[PDB]
RNA sequence: CUCGAUGUCGGCUCGUCGCAUCCUGGGGCUGAAGAAGGUCCCAAGGGUUGGGCUGUUCGCCCAUUAAAGCGGCACGCGAGCUGGGUUCAGAACGUCGUGAGACAGUUCGGUCUCUAUCCGCCACGGGCGCAGGAGGCUUGAGGGGGGCUCUUCCUAGUACGAGAGGACCGGAAGGGACGCACCUCUGGUUUCCCAGCUGUCCCUCCAGGGGCAUAAGCUGGGUAGCCAUGUGCGGAAGGGAUAACCGCUGAAAGCAUCUAAGCGGGAAGCCCGCCCCAAGAUGAGGCCUCCCACGGCGUCAAGCCGGUAAGGACCCGGGAAGACCACCCGGUGGAUGGGCCGGGGGUGUAAGCGCCGCGAGGCGUUGAGCCGACCGGUCCCAAUCGUCCGAGGUCUUGACC
């Protein structure tokens, strides 16, 4: 239970007798680019690609890695374990049925470098009776002979945007089998018009 | 392709025209009935009149606060396609300049001024 | 206010000055005459790819 | 906060527009001019749109960019002097190109950029 | 939209359509005398006669001004801030009051009386 | 140790461990019917509100709350603030003093500096390596993040019950607090997007504009990006060992006992399951594809040169990625930028001429005009030409050819 995708954009829709908002998932259809047979990679699983960026551009290696079970002419590829390939090509034109619950993730839009301000919560310090730092700045960092020094792992300023992550459950809402697309009402995990993936896990007993 | 494309599409799918009703006009206080309901599916062709205020525009859009003097000032904001709607008929005039968010209205209005426009 | 303590020898000084280090200048030959041309550029001779419009006076 | 950013420039919007123009003008004068890396880049974008109306060719358009450069000599100078010369291509009437050196004291990389004949 | 300390409006048997609430009656961590909620307060404004007084009740949330966003994507905002005063149980304060309709209220429900009570223009 | 120097309060901000645990649960006990209390042992998991007055932490008081703990770290925090404080001179009196002056009586003011070297933390890179030289997909030992809880409603007043009184099993529903993403929607911004305006010197008088009227003079609205007060989501299951505490089978105490023997019950806690790092885990790299076992040199050739574009680097040009850097897609056999164009969404009917008014302006051609980041067309322009480095890919053993 997994879908590979080019995440489109977020937008609003309606359901039953009320509007609410969704997101645009789009995925041509990855294919058995590589299989870890188990005897192969006893971490058995399926690795696939789902599109194709120019052919005149392509390392030999790629060319033949493909050769393998041979498939097509793309570059978007990655892998996931414990997921059979009751096919040798997958789309979602059904692959992913709506009115179902899902879990999913993607690249995480890339922030900047902001301290106690950003990075973490609590917006900085205070402002007025003190302005030799006006409004916000760095909290405190340890002490005299307690550990006798500077700590080792509390939040910290800077770069906190160039990373990746995911979201737990979300809704499958709707399936557009033609233009391999699906509306899901999602935390648009990470950008849009870029890269994402979906997987489904949740033996959740309410 | 991309966004523009595909999306344009899905929406077209659901909203279709918000129900061809393309009577915007800046001013015009006017009146409609939304399904707005509850209690024993009392979805009521409820009609509120309101002096036309603003709007959101693209797939999702909204015929904005049209302020209505109820006996206190109550401004009503409503999504456009939003299947929620049934009747939507204008009464007032699509006049006045400076464009929307002209809350001048709701704010310092004063019936007189109001008419002053 | 915070003047170090001593200087971990030239040793250190280097450690630093060192990772520092000075690299060299990119160049191929004039798409026209000869000598060194950095990627997109012309110069006091050839000066072009389609109209020297440059050099000599 | 910052990242996804469009129209990227330096100094101060007034200073800038100032330049963009002054320069757009001087180039118009000489067909080709010498300055620094993006000085050119963006100046391209700009003097760029200008030639665009240069072409526009009409009482109005005229009125406009003039609005911006202020001065007949050139006004017409461009609008008829070369505006024709170009009226027929698909813009990009700019040719921004990296010279041989960098101004002194600093090594500021520069170039010449002009109307692309 | 909300507030802790508040100069709010009412219009029940009010001493004055105004009282200052401390905070929200909800899940121990107030911070929002929010639309259709129930909270705490004392009077701020005067009161000709009236058995009301300069005390303090608790009650329920009307109007707001900063997004009445409903389930049906019904949307509204009144340039007014006020709720109805409660007597214990919730059972409203006065015989009547100056204001009207709209989901959020009835929806919260517990106060039908308020419900049929403030109907017409105003 | 300290007087060649160790900043004392109160508070702030970021807190970190601790249990004699407050709320949480697990419990045997009751003078335990129910419910509810109260009585100890186990267990820190998360959690462990606002104001008032007081320079006071303590405290007393308002309102809630599941609850609104004690305390370790120079009563954590000045190389991170604050500085009411008590504690340099003033002056004040109240009080001693023959008075000079004085009172840990008091009250009004009362010049807190900081360009980081080291180890330490937060990030990001340059090495050189995990004995072919390579492009890309993985699996994790091991480490990191979050594990709360209301009130209502579900079975609720049949448990208890003379009666007054109250359910374990268990099951819902939403909410608060909070963590993670994210703009559609909601609202916030938008130094140039558009629109209105006074004063002013300039263009050429008239309009039509132009710089200055603070780094946009004023004002009213305003994408896109970023962003709450807006949106999705999360804190689970469920698996295995157990704390107190409950039992089974059974002696040594030829009746008995949970008890060494052997077996089970059992906690929101411990390992896992949940996401996020990760072989520089020298103890991996596992798998895929691919150039050749590359070419010359004194045998030990683990050195040289081409070798391969096998591949990549360089420069260029582009990027919600971004201090540099590395990451990322592209370089014209392209759409990469800017340009242009169609379009969205912005402003609110232009400029001119035309129509009514001495005029002010009003109406028409006008919902025109002008536009920046948003969908995407099209080589209009500029991604030319080139250069360099990069196998013949650890030791070892066994096996086949």
């Amino acid at each position: 239970m997994k879908g590979i995708l080019g995440v489109k954009v977020g937008m609003t829709r309606i359901f039953r007798d009320d509007r609410a908002v969704p997101v645009t998932v789009i995925l041509a259809g990855p294919c058995p680019v590589v299989q870890r047979r188990t005897p192969e990679k006893d971490g058995y699983t399926a690795v696939q690609l789902g599109f194709l960026p120019q052919n005149p551009k392509r390392v030999n290696r790629p060319l033949k890695g493909h050769f393998a079970k041979a498939g097509v002419e793309p570059v978007r590829i990655l892998r996931e374990i414990r997921d059979f390939n009751p096919e040798g090509d997958t789309v979602t034109v059904e692959i992913f049925k709506p009115g179902e619950r899902v879990d999913v993730t993607g690249t995480s839009k890339g922030r900047g470098f902001a301290g106690v301000m950003k990075r973490w919560n609590f917006a900085g310090g205070p402002d007025s009776h003190g302005a030799h730092k006006i409004h916000r700045h760095p909290g405190s960092i340890g002490n005299r002979k307690t550990p006798g020094r500077v700590y080792k792992g509390k939040k910290m300023a800077g770069h906190y945007g160039a990373e990746r992550v995911t979201v737990m459950n979300l809704e499958v809402v709707d399936v557009i089998p033609e233009e391999n697309l699906l509306l899901v009402k999602g935390a648009v995990p990470g950008p849009n018009g870029g890269l994402v993936i979906v997987r489904e896990t949740k033996k959740a007993a309410k | 392709m991309n966004r523009g494309a595909l999306i344009k599409l899905v929406e077209s799918r659901y909203v279709r025209t918000d129900l061809p009703e393309f009577r915007p006009g800046d001013t015009v206080r006017v009146s409609y009935k939304v399904k707005e309901g509850n209690r024993t599916r009392i979805q009521d062709f409820e009609g509120i009149v309101i002096r036309i205020r603003r709007n959101g525009f693209n797939t999702t859009f909204t015929v904005r606060k049209v302020s209505y003097g109820v006996g206190v000032e109550r401004i009503f904001p409503l999504h456009s396609p939003l299947i929620q709607k049934i009747d939507i008929v204008q009464r007032g005039r699509a006049r006045r300049a400076k464009l929307y968010f002209i809350r001048n209205l709701s704010d310092r209005e004063i019936r007189r001024k109001l008419r002053a426009d | 206010h915070p003047v170090p303590k001593k200087k971990t020898s030239k040793a250190r000084r280097d450690a630093r000055r060192s990772h520092h280090a000075l690299t060299p200048p990119t160049l191929v030959p004039c798409p026209e005459c000869k000598a060194m041309k950095p990627p997109h550029t012309v110069c006091p001779e050839c000066g072009y790819y389609a109209g020297r419009k440059v050099l000599e006076v | 906060r910052h990242l996804k950013s469009g129209r990227k420039l330096n100094r101060h919007s007034s200073h800038r527009l100032a330049l963009y123009r002054n320069q757009a003008k001087s180039l118009l004068t000489h067909g080709r001019i010498t300055t620094t890396v993006p000085k050119a880049k963006e100046l391209r974008g700009f003097v760029d749109h200008l030639i665009h109306l240069a072409k526009r060719g009409d009482l109005h358009a005229r009125r406009l960019v003039l609005r911006d450069l202020q001065d007949v000599k050139l006004v017409r100078k461009l609008f008829d002097e070369i505006a024709p010369r170009y009226r027929d291509r698909q813009g990009g009437y700019t040719r921004v190109l990296k010279l041989a050196e960098r101004r002194r004291g600093d090594g500021a990389p520069l170039a010449l950029v002009e109307l692309v004949e | 939209m909300i507030q802790p300390q508040t100069y709010l409006e009412v219009a029940d048997n009010t001493g004055a359509r105004k009282i200052m609430c401390i905070r929200v009656l909800k899940g121990s961590n107030a911070k929002y005398a929010t639309v259709g909620d129930v909270i705490v307060a004392s009077v701020k404004e005067a009161i000709p006669r009236g058995a009301v007084k300069e005390g303090d009740v608790v009650k329920a949330v009307v109007v707001r001004t900063k997004k009445e966003v409903k389930r049906p994507d019904g949307s509204a905002i009144r340039f007014d801030d006020n709720a109805a005063v409660i007597i214990n149980n919730q059972l409203e304060p006065r015989g009547t009051r100056v204001f009207g309709p709209v989901a959020r209220e009835l929806r919260e429900k517990g106060f039908m009386k308020i419900v049929s009570l403030a109907p017409e223009v105003l």
